[PDB]
């Protein structure tokens, strides 16, 4: 997934 | 009459092959998302989103969406919301440092 960064 | 159950953007439990073909979809605009059920993690849920590229195409981005044990979701420690639909409209107006505003939903 993506992390929010 | 309408219910978080069947949003316009709730489809419901589906497959992995199916998320990245429906939003690899060549037919989609860049920055439709979709929100399904948890597939490969708790019983939480999954915003995916789609994204393009001169690289070679357009892609796809899944951003698991959290869920706090308390009772709400959260993508991110810095974004909390009571209702996925909520969750849903603050990603479809700032990024946020995201990859792209969500604008429209998986078809």
């Amino acid at each position: 997934y993506e992390e929010i960064e | 009459m309408d219910s978080i159950q069947a949003e316009e953007w709730y489809f419901g439990k589906i497959t992995r092959r199916e998320s990245e073909r429906l939003l690899l979809n060549a037919e989609n605009p860049r920055g439709t998302f979709l929100v399904r059920e948890s597939e490969t993690t708790k019983g939480a849920y999954c915003l995916s989103v789609s994204d393009f590229d001169n690289a070679k195409g357009l892609n796809v981005k899944h951003y698991k969406i959290r869920k706090l044990d308390s009772g709400g979701f959260y993508i991110t420690s810095r974004t909390q919301f009571n209702s996925l639909q909520q969750l849903v409209a603050y990603y479809s107006k700032h990024a946020d440092g995201l990859c792209h505003r969500l604008t429209t939903v998986c078809p």
